[PDB]
């Protein structure tokens, strides 16, 4: 779960960087909780993340929601992931 | 038909414009811009093997590659998650046209990818209520 | 078709040694349908006495009426071997059923319908799957 | 049409037990869905024209059956609720 | 809390008429899809009462522990915990243990405000209860 | 969580031990608990190495136990065919 | 076919190599697949019958590639080895 | 020891320009992992990749001056090979399953 988890707060950081044109530099994972999907059919997860990163040489706190969607791909489970917010805590 | 033109309009404009640079329509098109870059990105280093190893020299390589492509859904499996994938491999091989200077052949692309999926999924397709199945698969909780 | 001819002995054996309680590929899918169709039955009862108590299967009009909507289910656009011996799993319940209320005459023809729905349908599917063999493989352990 | 054909059954036992009458459900000819606003809702309007025997001779109803779906403990659970039955 | 008061109210309420034979909103709510989510678990009840011998208020109160412990989250498990209430209500009518109906009434509102208050204070309590149904 | 489904899967094992060779076990606890997932996304099966505690006459024992698991997509939900492999003393 | 189209493409690459040709693969014309003597072991043998231009004039090719499969860490990977590539 | 050898000689003679089995397999598993390997910095399938994975940062040690580092990288992966699949390596029967897995 953790290694994973330490990979969608990269990937928040690295979505919002892109998305608002900054420059912060993930340190780490304070606090992670998942909402599963309601249903087996909708195979979606939203990560709540709690992370550290840099920001011009001082470490702030950001909250970011990180969607995920699976499906059955060819001979393999695929996925999408959206940032799908990311602000200051 | 109505499913036909609406799958053409999305499919044409969503390749034409990943190679480039930048209702119901209008939301399938949003859909395909938030999912397809991902799926690309994901996928880049499956997509590049692929492409090494095909011939798309001609409008009979491109519509060979579009039968090859559709062929894929033979294991008894269809889902948006499979069909976005064939798209955005559609979009990887669009802007592969631009570099090598083949731009002619991304329109022809675009159609005989609509062809074969419309053609051959014309009833899942229906099942789903068309692009808004698309829309609802990939809206979040 | 060899296909018809094994789908049809495999179907019809079990549906009727279903009904009735007792006892090489045809030989392997027979077995491989005994453990996992009786385990399928348990894990459905509550589900499948639903679907039973709201149908008539009153004639063998019914029996074929019953084998068209219960291939209609596949037109999510999923197949596997899983879905597959459910149905089966449903058929031999609807057996077991037609035993109890004394039609044991619809047991054969419903054998017949579900195998003429599963081959027509699916035969692309089932040829691609080395037919009955990649039943056996499915439900073989690691 | 199995789901369809277990609401039309369901719609004419509800209703002759709402209403203390013996209709005998026979088919459905005709089945109409009207899907929820969003599908998050998961609540569908099914338009049903079915065929039913009323002192054994062959008469035609329209019932409007709701469903609310939701994700049961190991199963697809719902609660599906007659909201009219009348004869056409 | 508020919301306990209201919930045994519709939860005591609800199995004791099904015993027999907002909160007026959750009361009518729960009387159109109760008894259709008993008919459709009869065979599923039955099987899980079948297993659990309840003779007594020890077994009421041991029901509880598993109930607690059983414990996804919709107002569709909810009636479905509500419903499984009343079919052992009507058990417990039928074995002459009438007096172990308003204790099993408090063990299911205890359990589910215990282990999804979280959830109800989200949802607008059984305001929220009576749109999923509605 | 994990514990209550693997107590299931136990409780499971012994059923299927005392009727397959006619024996009257009464499950106490699970002991151990060990799974080997599938070795790709394609088997979608796990076995499960369970020793766990029944009584046998009044004298409590301990078994270990294999509980094989095989899912596939089914109508809506996942859906799965469970089979106890092997049933021996410890 | 897909699969097959890169198996003919790779097994002219590949004997393009071994023997410092250049035949330009033009198309598959027939393949068969051998499959694993049993579905676990996950290796299948191609016999595939192709046209390639050999200095400008289209000629034709049995090419033999053993492919087996493995479960990568996030993907499915593979081994391709020709093990016979001559003129028909 | 024997592990050490075959990592060591296919580590060297890659970053240059079983071992016959590494030789057959390895260049294609570093083609298709070209772009996975260049970020970087159970069965035999990911066993052959870890040690393609090893044959690509010592022809990246040999671009960089760092060539003296390569028959300890031999060593280091040889080591976190057997310590972790000790149990694993024993089941196909060491190397000679390897080449049965590519046979």
């Amino acid at each position: 779960n953790s290694l994973e988890i330490e990979e969608l707060a990269r990937f928040a950081v690295d979505e919002h960087n892109k998305k608002e044109n900054a420059l912060l530099e993930f340190v780490r994972v304070v606090k992670a909780k998942e909402q599963m999907g309601v249903n087996p059919e909708e195979m979606q997860t939203m990560y709540y993340l709690t992370l550290e990163a840099k920001d011009g040489g001082k470490k702030k706190l950001y909250e970011a929601k990180v969607w995920v969607k699976w499906w059955w791909g060819f001979h393999i489970w695929d996925n999408f992931k959206e940032l799908q917010e990311f602000k200051p805590v | 038909s109505e499913l036909y033109r609406q799958s053409l309009e999305i499919i044409s404009r969503y390749l034409r414009e990943q190679a480039t640079g930048a209702a119901t329509s209008r939301k399938a098109l949003e859909t395909l811009r938030r999912v397809g870059d991902g799926v690309q990105r994901n996928h880049e280093t499956a997509f590049q093997g692929m492409l090494r190893k095909l011939d798309i020299k001609n409008e009979d390589d491109v519509k060979s590659l579009s039968r090859v492509m559709i062929h894929v859904f033979s294991d008894g499996v269809t889902n948006w998650g499979r069909i976005v994938t064939l798209i955005s491999f559609g979009a990887f091989v669009a802007k592969h046209l631009k570099t090598i200077n083949q731009e002619s052949c991304i329109e022809p692309l675009a159609e005989s990818i609509t062809d074969v999926l419309v053609r051959t999924k014309r009833d899942w397709l229906v099942k789903q209520r068309g692009w808004d199945g698309f829309v609802e698969f990939f809206h979040v909780e």
